[PDB]
RNA sequence: UAAAUCGAGAG
DNA sequence: ATACGCTCTCTGCTTATCGGTAG
DNA sequence: CTACCGATAAGCAGATCTCTCGATTGCGTAT
């Protein structure tokens, strides 16, 4: 049974590798396409519990994202071995991030965090903390057969999309906050997503949904 | 329509707002006193309902315009109520004002600072800068360091609004799109919860006695508790007349201007004025022209209208509580028996109820008490209303309605018109 | 007001029977037929309170 | 006699701004169903109230027939001032647009 | 196959697979209730129902609470519950421009749809 | 001057209820000399829905230029060819005209040159304008000798070759009618119709070909010609079996009805063999072998058991209904057309039931061979308390006619029980009706009063009256639905190119367009788009967008969507065929760019439209209340939510039927046999005795252990009984 | 209309020379299409006819009780032989000819004698036609009702129809150019649309339109005074220009009013 | 007689008297 | 000249 | 002869009150 | 121990195409 919690916190491990590679930052297909046997080697000890303080790692923007969003910075992966998260977890990593001065650090906690706790994420502007559940990561959503491809677009390419068609950045369609795919992508907002969407009727078109 | 009538004027946009008590006093051509239509005769009794400054009535000229019953456009009157009564439309959001306020600061039970801070989110709001709203909420870190935070929300509020009305985004009168509507819906709904959800006042910390509104025309409030009641002097059931709501929200209203400008406006206030909370009562009616309230004939059969029939039962109850009025003034020079008084005050009060109630049953038909005669809301609400029933759906002239009989010989695209139709319908085609 | 309840239809009692609709209890013989007419004296009515309802059964 | 020289000014700037140039529309180059039938109705009664005509009436009494014509042989005065929802609007004489 | 779990719960999906895929699951589900009766309707109208449903992020209905939030007072008071709308667009002092085809007809405006798409201007010879 | 209204006047003609658009059009107003009604042609009944069964219709008349030109050009009768909800027609000859064109297609259909020449006058008056050439043009004769004879496929011919614009074209089609070849004798090709160069060569013209129906020939004539040819045909086609009809009777009698001899002896056979189809299918149900007597003590006693359950008798009385249709479609099959007296064409019931002039299948079925099943809301006639279906039938009867299958005809009418059953199916028929139409008008008044401002700007994109953004571009290639049916008959307009070609014209459409960038644009990303497309949609990096978010389709020759030029690749890849691939894909594209919808469509109102009217027609839930849930109310509490889960092709079935029972819920109560409850008072005592079934039945039915139930006894239903009694004990310390 | 529910109106009085013709001489009074039967399946009608042509013929009458008949004695077979015991034939037909060309039709014509119904629903009662005529007082929109030459009602549906084919000057003549089409006098400044009024002007004066709302009494303030009939006079309230509303317009106004509520429109050349 | 054929709709002074 | 309610109908 | 007081709902939202946190 | 954050059980609101006819329209004291 103890095999079943290894086989999900390494799909968990999987789908955040793919979620901070589609977020931009440089991760190799060697870190995505990581066997199970390989993960358990190294990230099981003798006994083959999992260690979840060598999950943690961090993540740099590549040539690309450097190119296209240049205020990116390093991302930083926590992993929380305690069974819950208190007051001194929350603040510690909010401390790891600052003396580190990471621009963004995801957290991933196992059962859920106190609300004493939840009050310390949006403490330290500009660098924004997210929270996923491990459970909640088991399944990649950007591989249903349903979702789309999201796109989050640059300053210039939202300048040329709210010049294109004379909008206020209200007029478009909305992307609620708080929903899985702008959790997954990160999205801050203001900054629109562009949507490639397969239809029944043209094939690939382009939708542009903006957070707020 | 005409096409050789042209109209060099045009409609752009409609804005809602209250008519304040000042304005209908001045607009007004006369006002009614007596609730008595039309004397013996047939003929309209001046100061009543049917009076000739309220429109030509029954081949009478107008005393207004001086003109006959065509081309009288009509004009409006009022009525003096002697006492403020709450307007029905208005009546729940009072009830909720009314609640959540401190009687001794003259403030929301709530603390200062978040108010500003919910004043400061609705202010940018105003501007469409929903993304602002959110990053003034990252501006958290005794008595004289919420003064410093104040003064920086403000700062950073003005500084978001003059950049984005500089980089080219925003105009002076501000952007209002759905999305930015639906969030100052939400952050106005969660305000009024809040506000809601007290214990005590966060700058004076006194309880106060919580209200209750048994039913529409009348207002409860219970008593402070014994233990309730020390706090009052450690920090040193009964009605409540419409008066001393009145003055209890005109003094709340007084202090929190800079709050209440922000949830009373989803547009920059560019007429700077002060939201007042006397535009929750209606102490002056205004009676529609008379050419809105002609009773209906058929032959003999003559009926006066439902409308005047409301507005008399008002005039009356108004002139009862004149007459007691009057009564407790001539005992105020000279007091003789206060159980005199005692019964006096409890008719007094009555009337206050009744006419209360009058109001009520005049603007809104299910919010009277005691198959009664709609009221003006009753004429706009449902199918059949005005909006569904003239506005949406008018009946048209040139138009005939028959029964279709197939005929080939037609040419697929025409229809075969009967000799009476031919002969009816008409086309006005200038000559040239 | 035998006569206005046959006139109108209307069930006007202060201690209302045990039907349960109180309107439409008389109907107009039509006589536009003789089958118009004898139709009138051979229709039974299960109430007007089922006429305003949304079930079919 | 000055407020009201501001304020026409203010308006007619902000008029300007609206107007997209004649170089940059990017609109439809033909003319849609409404844009003709409008075009068709105006012009119509514009001839119905004695305005010049710049067609021959071959024997004809209707005004929107007369409009036709005109239609037919590009010879209408008029201009559709295209609206994008933001407000700027672009201008196309009836010469410009092709029908269908 | 966890990557194909497509579900009749158009609601569900919004709140695990965010918007895209619930306004596919509305399309989907708005489709096949005209498949059993053998309907022709084209997908151009199924998709911009469903993008009129999502156009806030959220699951919107066709009725007075989806309306809650528009620019246009006259729509929703003369939709239904016309005295509620009344008292919020005047407490609230909002103005609006009579832009909706219901806001215009209260004024009596032309249309801003089709032939009320454009203006008509005429090109006089002499300055 | 305010004058009457005259011939050359337009009126706005509507008939409640006003579900779709087309039912307020525009028609040309022609003054009659006689009568008090609004006469009205025939193919305006399709769209008004409107009989002439006493309906009345509402007459309205424009008083101004600007009305009349919409009602001219925009509401115009003409425009309102093809229906907004799918892009299918909507007008067309209805019923005497389709019978009347199906004789007259015929190959039995010789006319000397009087009758020629007249048919070919009735219709074509050369001085309405009703033909080209100033001159009606003839045809020489199928026949020379012994006498000048001519075909009704001639009269066709010459109709087409009349009301069709000189310089161009004849028409070429390739379609099928609904009579097939067997009805015509062995060796018949009547069933396919084959216009060349506007010549009707092969085949019947029926409902399919003219009539509200795709491709045939009034909507290729529509296509290639434009809507007011099509509209030209349609009255000279109305004109011509008018005037076939007055000179050439068409009748339907009691001969038409009968079968013969040997039909009526097939039938009764075979009806001879349901006499035992009720007791089979109750011994099926009530679990006996087979044979069981109808009066078995045992089956009379499960048969009272099933009808005492709502749900047992609900498949009692879909086992028998299956079996039952099963009999009337062997009935059927057998009995017509081999056992009718008359035989198509001579029999006018078949010959107006093929064609769809009026009627179907199951009509001349229950006519001629037995009413059948009689379905009372899916089940059979309800059943009294005592088991009876009827005061004649005795209990728990297990007869096919009991439960409600005639084998009556209404040729021969109908038993007096099968007179009571058919009038309570014609009687759930009514209630049907009349509750369908009020069950479907308040979702259309919620889409319509939402979705009235969306329309088509002049970006190409769609978004609310207030400026909201709600699509990009219309359904993604912002193609018209009433515009689009002959985008991707490629053989047809190959066929058609010349035709085409001089209506679309690109000789004239060059100084105002831009010709090149689209089309590289639209190269470079099919390539990209070939090269890449093997793998996952998430992994497609997008480095090309499609060509329609960049270039405006309407003003860029070549952009187009991405599955019209996919299928048009394929097209011009499959089969190679004075027209070469390059002039026929610039043909294509010119017609994408003439088929966009126009900006200022008020496209909210149409797509709310298209889906309340077509819901007038209207385990899991199914039908307009799912509407209701979706549209309506947005139900989250969704009443019956469903999940569907691919399979992998590595599990086999018989781990399919297994994990399906680990995941489906199991109470407590699925299991227990009984519960006795021994209370002894005098402390209270109580001996809660649970059985169970046997471990091997529910270890393997649910595939619970003892453990795991024990385990729940224990944890879970004891504390549950427990707070139960404490609560109950509180509340009735009263 | 016949017993079997077989219902139409009358289309054309068809003259009796263009009628078709039998070869006993007659032609028939009523022609009922035989589109009509497929769908509907009133084979009483068919077996009704066969009855009556028999029963005319043999001067009897025939009783038609339902289920007096049985799947071995069709009704059909019954009249059938009646009729050819008289010389017409089995199935009930008859050789017509053609009144308009003359010439014999393609096959026998079902013909016979059935019992016809006259309904009480005359055109006479349902056809109406309102070019102008009276109005409602406070709307001064058409009345409703045929016997009181009151218009017909274009309801939401035809509103949203009408919006549908993007006409928007049809929308705009059937709702507002044609049902309570107004030119209403508004205060420029003020924005009220029932605050306005003409004005009495002394003996050689012109009548203008003023507005009481935007107007200051003469007493707390020459070209500028203005008077009433109850003689209060005024000075400004001078800015007010005309727009066209619908009347229904002003009434909402009226009773918004009532209300408390005051609507302010913005006119656009100011 | 007052009418938008014959009087301006409105009349506004540019500049001041001069 | 009007309005409800009831009743009867038409598509 | 005559005038003035009156007993078989669908979807939510909104309210009251019950537990748990942590302060 | 006490005050904030939810978490249901209960109460409350609005709501679920056009057209044509006819017939009625209240009583209860007080003077
Ligand atoms: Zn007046
Ligand atoms: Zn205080
Ligand atoms: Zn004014």
């Amino acid at each position: 049974e103890n095999e079943r919690n290894i086989s999900r916190l390494w799909r968990a491990f999987r789908t955040v590798k793919e979620m901070v590679k589609d977020r931009g930052y440089f991760i190799t297909q060697e870190e995505v396409e990581l066997p199970l046997e390989d993960f358990k080697a190294k990230y099981c000890d003798s006994m083959g519990r999992p260690q979840r303080k060598m999950m943690s790692f961090q993540a740099n923007p590549t040539e690309e994202s450097i190119s296209k969003f240049p205020d990116m910075g390093s991302l930083w992966v926590e992993f929380c071995d305690e069974p819950s998260v208190g007051v001194k977890t929350m603040k510690t990593f909010v401390i790891h991030i600052q003396e580190k001065n990471f621009q963004t650090g995801i957290f991933v906690y196992q059962n859920n965090i106190t609300p004493s706790a939840m009050k310390l994420v949006p403490s330290i502007p500009p660098a924004t903390i997210e929270t996923f559940n491990e459970a909640a990561l088991v399944v990649n959503i950007t591989h249903h057969e349903l979702v789309p491809k999201h796109i989050r677009l640059s300053s210039d390419e939202k300048r040329e999309l709210l010049k294109r068609y004379r909008l206020k950045e209200s007029q478009l369609p909305r992307i609620q906050r708080a929903d899985p795919v702008a959790l997954y992508l990160g999205l801050k907002r203001g900054e629109v997503v562009k949507i490639i969407r397969k239809s029944e009727t043209s094939g690939r078109y382009a939708s542009y949904r903006i957070c707020m | 329509m005409d096409i050789s009538k042209p109209v060099g004027s045009e409609i752009t946009s409609v804005d809602f707002g209250i008519l304040t008590a000042k304005e209908i006093r001045n607009l007004s051509a006369k006002q009614i006193t007596n609730p008595t239509v039309l004397d013996n005769l047939g003929h309209p009794v001046s100061g009543g309902l049917y009076d000739l400054a309220l429109g030509a009535f029954l081949r009478n000229l107008c005393s207004t315009c001086g003109l006959d019953e065509k081309f009288c456009p009509g004009h409006q009157g009022h009525i003096e109520l002697p006492v403020p009564c709450y307007n029905p439309l208005f009546f729940n959001q009072l009830y909720i004002y009314l609640r959540a306020s401190c009687l001794f600061c003259h403030h929301f039970r709530l603390k200062s600072v978040e108010v500003h801070r919910y004043a400061c989110k609705l202010r940018l709001l105003q501007y469409g800068l929903i993304d602002e709203s959110y990053k003034l909420d990252e501006i958290t870190l005794s008595s004289t360091l919420l003064n410093e935070l104040k003064s920086k929300r403000s700062e950073y509020v003005d500084m978001a609004i003059a950049k984005a009305l500089s980089d080219g985004r925003t105009t002076e009168r501000g952007s209002f799109t759905a999305t930015v509507n639906d969030e100052r819906k939400k952050l106005v709904h969660e305000f009024h919860k809040k506000l809601l959800s007290r214990g005590k006042c966060d700058n004076c910390g006194m309880f106060s006695p919580k209200f209750r509104k048994d039913g529409f025309t009348k207002i409860f409030e219970t008593a402070l508790n014994e233990k309730q009641i020390t706090n009052n002097r450690v920090k040193g059931s009964t009605y409540i007349l419409s008066t001393e709501v009145k003055n209890i929200l005109d003094t709340v209203f007084r202090k929190e201007q800079c709050v209440l400008q922000y949830v009373f406006h989803s547009r920059p206030n560019l007429s700077r004025k002060l939201v007042k909370a006397d535009s929750f009562f209606m102490d002056v009616l205004v009676v529609p022209p008379t050419r809105f309230r002609l009773p209906s004939k058929l032959g003999e059969e003559v009926h006066e209208n439902s409308q005047n029939q409301l507005l008399s039962k008002v005039l009356t109850t108004s002139l009862l509580i004149r007459d007691l009025n009057d009564d407790l003034s001539k005992l105020q020079k000279d007091k003789v028996s206060l159980e005199d008084r005692r019964v006096i005050f409890s008719r007094l009060m009555n009337a206050f109820v009744t006419i209360q109630n009058d109001v009520n049953a005049f603007i809104d038909s299910t919010k009277a008490q005691g198959v009664p005669i709609p009221g003006v809301k009753q004429a706009l609400e449902k199918k059949e209303g005005l909006f569904r029933k003239h506005m949406m759906g008018k009946r048209v002239n040139y138009a005939a309605r028959s029964v279709i009989s197939p005929d080939p010989n037609i040419e697929t695209n025409e229809i075969g018109v009967p000799p009476v139709f031919a002969v009816k319908l008409t086309y006005p085609e200038p000559v040239t | 007001k035998m006569q206005y309840f046959l006139s109108t239809g209307n069930l006007v009692s202060q201690s209302g029977l045990d039907l349960q609709q109180v309107s439409g209890y008389t109907v107009v013989a039509e006589k536009i037929n003789f089958y118009r007419f004898i139709s009138h004296f051979r229709m039974v009515h299960r109430g007007s309170f089922f006429a305003q309802l949304k079930t079919t059964t | 006699p000055e407020d009201f020289q501001q304020h026409e000014q203010i308006r007619r700037k902000t008029l300007k701004e609206k107007a997209i140039p004649k170089d940059q529309r990017a609109t439809t180059p033909y003319m849609t169903k409404y844009e003709r039938a409008r075009i068709l109705g105006t012009r119509a009664l514009q001839i119905s109230m004695n305005a010049p005509v710049f067609v021959d009436l071959e024997g004809e009494t209707d005004p929107l027939r007369i409009a036709m014509k005109e239609l037919a042989e590009k010879k209408i005065p008029l201009v559709i001032r295209r609206y994008l929802p933001d407000g700027s609007f672009e201008d196309w004489s009836v010469e410009e647009l092709i029908v269908d | 196959d966890v990557d194909g779990i497509t579900s009749n719960d158009v609601a569900a999906v919004l709140k695990t697979y965010g918007v895209e895929a619930a306004r596919n699951t509305i399309v989907n589900e708005i489709n096949n209730v005209f498949s059993r009766y053998a309907i022709s309707v084209s997908f151009r109208h199924l998709d911009l129902i469903a993008d009129m449903m999502t156009r806030q992020g959220t699951y919107l209905a066709f009725n007075r609470q989806g309306m809650e939030t528009s620019t246009s007072s006259f729509m929703k008071m003369s939709y239904e519950t016309t005295c509620q709308f009344l008292t919020k667009a005047v407490l609230d002092n909002e103005r609006e421009q009579l832009d909706s085809p219901s806001a215009r007809i209260v004024v009596g405006k032309l249309n801003n749809v089709g032939t009320g798409s454009f203006d008509v201007l005429a090109k006089v010879p002499n300055a | 001057v305010y004058r009457h209204i005259k011939n050359r006047d337009v009126v706005l003609m509507n008939r409640q209820p006003t579900l779709h658009k087309a039912s307020m059009m525009g028609h040309k107003v022609r003054v009659l000399p006689n009568e008090k009604t609004l006469r009205l042609h025939y193919a305006n009944t399709g769209a008004y829905n409107a009989d002439f069964d006493g309906d009345e219709m509402n007459m309205h008349f424009p008083q101004n230029e600007n009305a009349r030109a919409e009602a001219l050009n925009l509401a115009n009768t003409d425009s309102q060819y093809l229906t907004p909800t799918s892009g299918s027609p909507v007008r067309g000859l209805i019923q005497d005209h389709i019978s009347a064109g199906v004789w007259l297609t015929s190959k039995d259909s010789f006319f000397t040159r009087e009758q020629y020449q007249q048919y070919i006058y009735g219709c074509i008056r050369p001085e309405d304008g009703h033909t080209t050439r100033s001159k009606i043009v003839t045809l020489p004769p199928t026949i020379f000798k012994p006498y000048p004879l001519w075909t009704g496929k001639q009269i066709i011919t010459t109709v087409l070759l009349n009301v069709t614009p000189p310089d161009m074209p004849g028409i070429n089609l390739i379609s099928k009618n609904k009579i097939k070849n067997e009805y015509w004798g062995k060796g018949s090709l009547e069933n396919e119709v084959l216009f060349k160069d506007g010549a009707l060569l092969c085949g019947i013209l029926d409902k399919s070909q003219y009539g509200a129906s795709k491709y045939g020939i009034v909507h290729s004539l529509h296509e290639v010609y434009g809507p007011e040819v099509a509209a030209k045909v349609l009255s000279v086609l109305g004109r011509l079996f008018t005037n076939y009809i007055t000179a050439t009777a068409f009748t339907c009698g009691m001969d038409d009805l009968r079968l013969t001899a040997e039909g009526n002896k097939w039938r009764t056979d075979i009806l001879k063999t349901s006499v035992d189809t009720g007791r089979e299918a109750a011994a099926e149900v009530t679990n006996l072998d087979k044979d069981t007597p109808a009066d078995d003590p045992e089956l009379l006693k499960r048969l009272q058991e099933i009808l005492r359950d709502n749900n047992k008798s609900g498949i009692l009385d879909a086992v028998t209904s299956s079996k039952v249709n099963a009999i009337t479609s062997q009935v059927v099959s057998k009995c017509v057309p081999d056992g009718t007296m008359k035989k198509f064409p001579c029999n006018s019931m078949q010959a107006m039931a093929l064609s769809g002039a009026k009627g179907s299948n199951v009509n001349v079925s229950q006519i001629m061979c037995l009413l059948g099943q009689q379905a009372l809301e899916g089940r059979r006639v309800p059943v009294m308390v005592s088991g009876k279906t009827l005061p004649s039938f005795k209990p728990y009867e297990t007869d096919a006619m009991a439960g409600g299958y005639v084998k009556g005809r209404f040729y021969s009418g109908i038993k007096p029980q099968e007179y009571y059953f058919h009038c309570m199916a014609g009687r759930e028929g009514l209630i049907d009706t009349a509750v369908k139409t009020s069950r479907s008008g308040y979702l259309q008044r919620c889409l319509t009063k939402q979705l009235e401002g969306v329309h088509v700007s002049y970006d190409n994109s769609i978004r609310d009256a207030d400026g909201t953004l709600v699509q990009f571009m219309y359904g993604g290639d912002a193609i018209d639905i009433t515009k689009e049916s002959h985008m991707t008959q490629f053989e047809f307009c190959l066929d058609n190119y010349y035709a085409l070609l001089k209506k679309y014209n690109p000789s004239a459409l060059i100084e105002h367009l831009d010709v090149e960038s689209a089309l590289k644009y639209s190269k470079k990303t099919l390539k990209y788009r070939k090269k890449h497309s093997k793998e996952p949609h998430y992994k497609q990096s997008v480095k090309y967008d499609p060509v329609l978010a960049k270039y405006n389709p309407a003003k860029y020759l070549g952009s187009v969507s991405e599955n019209f030029q996919d299928k048009l690749e394929s097209f011009l890849d499959k089969n190679s065929k004075g027209v070469n691939e390059k002039k026929f894909r610039a043909l294509m594209q010119l017609k994408y760019m003439r088929s966009l919808i126009n900006p200022g469509e008020a496209v909210g109102i149409i797509a709310s439209q298209s889906v309340g009217e077509p819901s007038t027609q209207m385990n899991v839930t199914l039908g307009i209340p799912r509407l209701r849930e979706i549209v309506m109310t947005a139900s989250a509490a969704i009443k019956t939510p469903q999940m569907t889960l691919p399979i992998w092709n590595d599990v086999s079935d018989e781990q399919a039927d297994t994990f399906c029972k680990s995941i489906s819920k199991v109470l407590l109560s699925e299991v227990i046999d009984k519960v006795i409850v021994t209370e002894t008072t005098g402390a209270r005592s109580y001996v809660i005795h649970m059985r169970f079934f046997d471990n091997n039945e529910y270890s393997e039915e649910y595939d619970v252990s003892k453990e795991e139930l024990q385990n729940v006894i224990s944890n879970q239903f004891i504390h549950l009984l427990e707070a139960a009694i404490v609560k109950e004990i509180k509340k009735q310390k009263r | 209309s016949s017993r079997h529910g077989q219902k139409g109106v009358c289309s054309r009085k068809w003259p009796t020379i263009d009628m078709p013709f039998s070869e006993t001489g007659i032609q028939p009074d009523i022609i009922i299409n035989p589109h009509a039967f497929p769908s509907r399946m009133t084979i009483g009608m068919f077996v009704e006819s066969l009855a009556g042509k028999a029963g005319a013929l043999h001067g009897i009458a025939q009783d038609s009780t339902p289920w007096i008949f049985n799947e071995d004695d069709t009704p059909a077979d019954y009249f059938g032989e009646q009729l050819a015991k008289a010389g017409y034939n089995y199935h009930g037909n008859e050789p017509m000819y053609s009144g308009a060309t003359g010439e014999e039709l393609r096959a026998d014509i079902y013909v016979g004698v059935v019992y016809y119904q006259r309904l009480r629903h005359m055109v006479n009662d349902k056809f109406q036609v309102r070019s102008t005529g009276p109005v409602n007082s406070l709307t001064m929109q058409p009345v409703k009702g045929r016997k009181r030459h009151g218009g017909i009602r274009v309801g939401e549906m035809e509103r949203d129809a009408l919006i549908g084919h993007g006409t928007s000057f049809l929308l705009q003549d059937r709702l507002l150019n044609s049902s309570d089409y107004t030119q209403a006098s508004v205060c420029r400044e003020c924005g009220s649309i029932l605050t306005t009024q003409q004005s009495v002007p002394r003996i050689g004066s012109i009548s203008t339109v003023c507005c009481r709302r935007c107007s200051m009494r003469f007493e707390d303030a020459d070209s500028q005074i203005w008077e009433d009939g109850q003689g209060n006079k005024f000075v400004g309230g001078n800015e007010t220009t005309t727009v066209a509303i619908p009347f229904v317009l002003k009434y909402l106004d009226s009773e918004l009013s009532a209300m408390g509520i005051r609507l302010r429109y913005n006119v656009e050349p100011k | 007689t007052a009418t938008t054929l014959n009087t301006p709709v409105v009349i506004h002074a540019t500049q001041l008297p001069q």
